[PDB]
């Protein structure tokens, strides 16, 4: 059952004793190899902070993540890196693009940091720009860029070296619904081919209801666990 | 991969119109090699010139071998010669006394130099303005002619001069004081500073006069080292007699001393500061223009074949950044250490101060002389120095969690 | 919540202190600044005390200036010491300076002779030790030895030496005799100085009489001045017929004059160099506060007026400039060499002995408001680009 | 009545020769009091662009804004710094907010700009963090702050003031249902009873049915101009 993240106890109480916030407690993941899964719940509800303590990049006070059977936390800076480059993408909630790099470059960036064939690197960016639909916005800067276009350049920079886990924080936030239903219907396909999981924050209640596994934060506890079969 | 896909990212470091902050640091490197350029050829200049006021003329500091008829000097002589730190070695009378000119006596000091060690332990030949070397031969017993003397004596070529020893001698009884038939031989026209404080007589007379024989007043040193001259000449007149101690003679230019340590310690503690200064440029600009940029690049960093490959990247952007900026302040602090700008008063007529051209305005003053293994040290240095100022903000960037993109 | 603007600056300069390590680059900007206060001001304290060691110690003993006759005899009411009249000039005094030979019981030297009034206020009297503070009565013809050619010639107290003058001579058959006589020292003069091995402190009386001068002539004027600075610029005042100007530039002691002027030269080099270091560290906070575009460019967007910017960052940099020049007088006064000398032991060869160091208060308080005023007029020109971009901050 | 703000032949097109690309071409705003106005588009189509123009923050290549009868371009600085600071409230797409200042100090630096007595102030700045949803997290910096709550701080900062015009720049981008439906009918109040005008960009299409006036913006084209009664 849980095979690819298997996340225990993790709990983030930020600042010192006798004034320290609540904000993660005892959270408890089985994620398994292209399990859908959308985490929804209200404000300040710690669902950022569980993305970046997933992917590691944030150290949790206390409990573990577990990768691949391998923990995150007792893991070399080397081993962090090929996960990263090779099983992880992240999108954060806002764009934190490369602003000196163009948009094509920006969602190379793993690949042409991953050690690849640059005219593999080139024509794999250039199609998931396409599949994301940025096809005559691929030159510009993210400084000429906007928050959407932004968003959909860090999505494809998620999903262009083929990771096994994408975590996606809000990334429909700053999408209208047409925008917000192609990319879904990406993170769909990728699903079916790829078996890529993704382990997605959203706040449209439909967008949420359109993937298998539901998944409510309040309180900085998981609450809400639907399985229809 | 390999050369082309680690530079790419530390080359993209210009962004659009804001690499107009990357620019100060690229001359703030050429700034400081430029003036640690200059500082340093002024302090080299500095101390060669005053090695030509201390050791090159009027050798200061000896053993004074205080001895009757001294004889045996030579042993002495082939001992301390050869010992390290001595460059040579030449023994000369030091004499001081009167001479007559014009019924008028003169306070010189008499400087018996030896003219068959003239042309080789010796560079008063090198020094006049160029003369025939049978003109400076011995036994003829020609000596210089000088202006306090000349003025009122009108002694051309072919007119012979008296002149008289001062007769100080320990015998009260006069002893025929030595009379010198000298002959003018040539003549300067460079400065009256050799011919005020200076004199030249031959060996014979000066023996003849002593009331002696072969009695040699001084044996004077030549050297390149004055900072450790004390012990050098200490130790060379521990070979002498025990009974004859010796005087020592720091007090008399020890302030000279104190000066030249104090112009090296200054420079040294203000180019330091200005080394702090490049570092601090530097650290400031990869701490805050690119530091989300190595959050993310961590976010989805390289296999792992070196751990640094953010570190890398920085390396490549500190060594290009203070290459670029070594390059054009060496070009720079050599082109204005060199020579100055022909007009002065063209460039600095907007001084501040409304006043016409340069009221302290000097011409061929601070003299410099360049060492290019100084400027190859200066340039090693700010390459090290801008390699780690943008070594260390990497590693404290790359090391921490890269949730602090969002800080 | 002060309603000046200032609030703001204050909470950037504050802020930031994130990871025990940001602070330090964030303050990095004022750091620069009084590490170049601390600079300068250690090296113009350093400069003025060795300056004022040199111009005490060495010169106050030699005359510093001499005025004398320009043909013939010196004759004292054509200018007398009431009506010398000269720019910067602090003691005057009547003195003859004589270049001399002195014959004693072992041998024979050179030297030059001092005549003064031994009821003015000699600075050898203190040195004179062993013996009356005025015993060079007039026509005692008793001249006090120093210490080191004492030493050196070997002579002690109560014997005669043979003092001779060679500008006073006469014809004679056996050769040129000049005016010798000889004197009884009753002591040692031991000035614990460098010109003590052949300066000589004799009457003015007995020596007028020994140059044959008529009554009340003297050789000249002495005159103790109060900066060697303007020395070069004062030697075409006011000297009316019958005197000339001579001075230890280059009539004697010409080396230390050269050498003075070499330092001095060098010294305003490295002062422009400093200067120019600080100028590229006040472009430091040019770029600090060309950092803050977002911040500046949202404060644009609450409505506060561009001069408001400019206020703001002035303040900032006038902050930083005031916190950076205390801090550089502090360890420039408090840490100049007052603390373990430095610990010169180490192999960088050192001299902890020689501490010339003189903190000027009107110098260290003018390098400080000159460090403040850059600092603050140094926020102006990126000031105002910043405001002047439209809150256009797209993260250009 | 159309008197806020009448926006008239407004084009924006700065970049580099031949590849210039242009986001807007003609477009007309009719904006009156409390108009409560809604802009709908897709991503790239020329919003945000368009709000920072007409708000004044950006320089219009041809055209004119005008607000309250003065046009924005032939105007000088102050004056517009009053605008901005008594007449217009300004929240932008992402959270642009001062990191230096904590949560309540961001929300009021609009009145300590406005040389406001700070007894009144701090009661202000209070009384909109308890209406937004933030009284106890005022004590937070925005780097110790989340997307939704960065977006509600920005909000309430545009708010404090009580402009007569409030531009929002996906107000809601990154918040759940109810706080949405919080802000939204909090901007409704506001409406109503101090008479100010939002003139809002958002994607949900249920909160743009919410609002009194819609109208769609894609291409540098005003398309949709509906209006009930
Ligand atoms: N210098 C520039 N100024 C304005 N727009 C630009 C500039 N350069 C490029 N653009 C493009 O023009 C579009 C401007 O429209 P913009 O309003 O930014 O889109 P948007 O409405 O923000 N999409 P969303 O993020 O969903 O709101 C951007 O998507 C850019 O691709
Ligand atoms: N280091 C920190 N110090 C203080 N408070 C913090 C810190 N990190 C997080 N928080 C707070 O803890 C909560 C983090 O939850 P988070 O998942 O980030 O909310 P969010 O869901 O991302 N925002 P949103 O979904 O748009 O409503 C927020 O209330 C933060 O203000
Ligand atoms: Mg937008
Ligand atoms: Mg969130």
């Amino acid at each position: 059952n849980k095979i690819l993240l298997q996340c225990d106890n993790l709990c983030k109480r930020y600042q010192e004793g006798s004034v320290q916030t609540d904000v993660l407690h005892n959270v408890s993941f089985s994620v398994g190899e292209g399990e859908m899964m959308a985490i929804v719940g209200s404000s300040g509800s710690g669902k950022s902070t569980l993305l970046h303590l997933l992917g590691g990049l944030d150290t949790p006070t206390s409990g573990d993540v577990i990768f691949n059977g391998q923990p995150m936390s007792k893991l070399s800076s080397a081993a962090k890196a090929e996960l990263r480059n090779q099983k992880l993408g992240f999108i954060y909630q806002f764009h934190h693009l490369l602003p000196d790099f163009t948009a094509l470059e920006n969602v190379a960036m793993p690949l042409l940091i991953g050690k690849k064939k640059p005219a593999e690197i080139n024509s794999r960016a250039l199609e998931m720009l396409k599949a994301v639909g940025l096809d005559h916005r691929a030159n510009h800067r993210p400084s000429e860029l906007s928050g959407g276009e932004r968003q959909r350049v860090a999505i494809a920079r998620a999903l262009v070296n083929n990771p096994r886990l994408v975590l996606a924080d809000q990334p429909t936030g700053n999408l209208d619904a047409r925008n917000a239903d192609s990319i879904f219907q990406l993170l769909g396909e990728l699903n079916r081919l790829q078996g890529t999981a993704f382990l997605v924050v959203t706040h449209d209640l439909q967008l949420a209801k359109r993937m298998s596994r539901q998944l409510e934060m309040r309180d900085g506890r998981l609450t809400a666990e639907l399985s229809l079969m | 991969s390999l050369l082309i896909g680690l530079r790419f990212s530390r080359g993209r470091r210009r962004g659009g119109m804001v690499s107009l902050i990357s620019v100060i640091s690229t001359i703030g490197i050429a700034l400081g090699v430029a003036v640690l350029i200059v500082g340093l050829s002024a302090m080299n200049g500095f101390e060669r010139e005053l090695n030509n006021r201390i050791l090159a003329v009027v050798p200061h500091g000896e053993i004074e071998a205080v001895d009757q008829p001294w004889t045996n000097w030579q042993e002495a002589l082939d001992h301390v010669q050869k010992v390290p730190g001595i460059a040579a070695a030449a023994p000369y009378i030091n004499f001081t006394g009167l001479v007559e000119s014009g019924a008028n006596l003169r306070a010189i000091q008499v400087k018996g130099v030896n003219p068959q060690q003239e042309q080789r332990l010796s560079a008063l030949p090198s020094f006049v303005q160029g003369d025939a070397w049978r003109n400076f031969k011995a036994g003829e017993q020609q000596i210089i002619i000088g202006k306090g003397v000349a003025d009122a004596l009108k002694v051309k070529q072919g007119d012979w001069v008296s002149i008289m020893i001062p007769n100080s001698n320990p015998e009260h009884k006069l002893m025929q004081p030595k009379r010198v038939r000298l002959h003018v031989a040539g003549i300067l026209q460079l400065s009256g500073q050799l011919d005020h404080s200076f004199a030249m007589i031959p060996l014979a007379d000066a023996q003849q006069y002593l009331d002696m024989g072969s009695s040699v007043s001084g044996i004077a040193l030549k050297m390149t080292d004055v900072f450790n001259a004390n012990k050098l000449v200490r130790d060379a007149g521990e070979v002498t007699n025990s009974y004859v101690y010796i005087k020592s003679w720091i007090g008399t230019y020890g302030y000279m001393y104190r000066d030249i340590q104090m112009i090296r310690a200054i420079m040294y503690l203000a180019m330091v500061l200005v080394i702090g200064v490049a570092c601090f440029n530097i650290v400031s600009t990869l701490v805050m223009a690119v530091k989300d940029k190595s959050g993310d690049i961590a976010v989805l960093r390289t296999l792992g074949a070196k751990d640094g490959l953010i570190r890398a990247i920085f390396v490549w952007y500190g060594l290009l950044a203070g290459l670029f900026g070594s390059l054009c302040g060496v070009i720079i602090g050599v082109v204005v250490s060199l020579q100055l700008t022909p007009i002065i008063e063209w460039i600095e007529k907007l001084i501040g101060h409304q006043f016409l051209s340069s009221d302290i305005y000097f011409i061929d003053f601070l003299p410099s002389e360049l060492h290019w293994l100084d400027v190859f040290y200066v340039l090693v240095t700010a390459l090290l120095l801008s390699l780690l100022a943008s070594w260390y903000p990497a590693r404290r960037a790359s090391n921490i969690d890269p949730a602090r993109v969002l800080s | 919540y002060q309603p000046v603007a200032l609030f703001i600056g204050l909470r950037y300069m504050r802020g930031r202190a994130a990871d025990r390590f940001g602070r330090f680059v964030s303050w990095l900007s004022t750091i620069g600044i009084t590490l170049g206060v601390m600079a300068l001001v250690t090296v113009l304290s350093v400069m003025n005390g060795f300056e004022r060691e040199l111009q005490n110690n060495i010169l106050g003993l030699m005359p510093q200036a001499i005025l004398s006759s320009e043909h013939g005899s010196l004759n004292p009411q054509q200018l007398p010491e009431t009506a010398v009249k000269l720019d910067g000039v602090n003691r005057v005094a009547p003195i003859t300076t004589g270049d001399v030979v002195l014959q004693s019981a072992r041998s024979v030297a050179v030297g030059v002779m001092l005549g003064i009034d031994p009821a003015q206020k000699d600075p050898l009297t203190p040195y004179l030790v062993n013996v009356k503070q005025t015993d060079l009565e007039p026509g005692k013809y008793n001249v006090i030895l120093g210490e080191q050619l004492a030493s050196q010639l070997g002579v002690n107290r109560g014997d005669q030496i043979r003092v001779m003058v060679p500008s006073a001579s006469q014809f004679t058959p056996m050769g040129r005799i000049p005016s010798q006589r000889l004197f009884n020292v009753i002591g040692t003069f031991a000035a614990n100085s460098e010109v003590d091995g052949y300066e000589m402190l004799v009457n003015i009386e007995d020596a007028s009489r020994l140059m044959r001068y008529p009554a009340g002539n003297i050789t000249g004027w002495r005159l103790w001045l109060d900066e060697p600075l303007k020395v070069d610029s004062l030697s075409q005042q006011k000297l009316p017929e019958g005197s000339k100007w001579q001075d230890w530039r280059d009539r004697k002691g010409e080396l230390f004059q050269a050498v003075r002027m070499e330092k001095n030269m060098m010294g305003l080099l490295l002062s422009l160099i400093v200067a120019v270091a600080a100028f590229n560290i006040i472009t430091s906070l040019g770029l600090m506060v060309m950092e803050k575009q977002g911040e500046v460019a949202i404060l644009q967007t609450q409505g506060l007026t561009p001069r408001q910017i400019m206020m703001v960052f002035m303040v900032q940099g006038a902050s930083a400039g005031i916190i950076g020049a205390i801090l550089g007088a502090a360890l420039g006064a408090l840490l100049a060499s007052q603390l373990n000398n430095l610990m010169p032991i180490i192999g960088v060869l050192l001299d902890g002995a020689a501490l010339p160091v003189a903190i000027e208060p009107l110098q260290v308080i003018v390098i400080a408001l000159v460090a403040m005023a850059i600092a603050l007029l140094s926020t102006l020109y990126p000031s105002w680009r910043a405001a002047a971009t439209q809150p256009a901050e797209a993260l250009r």
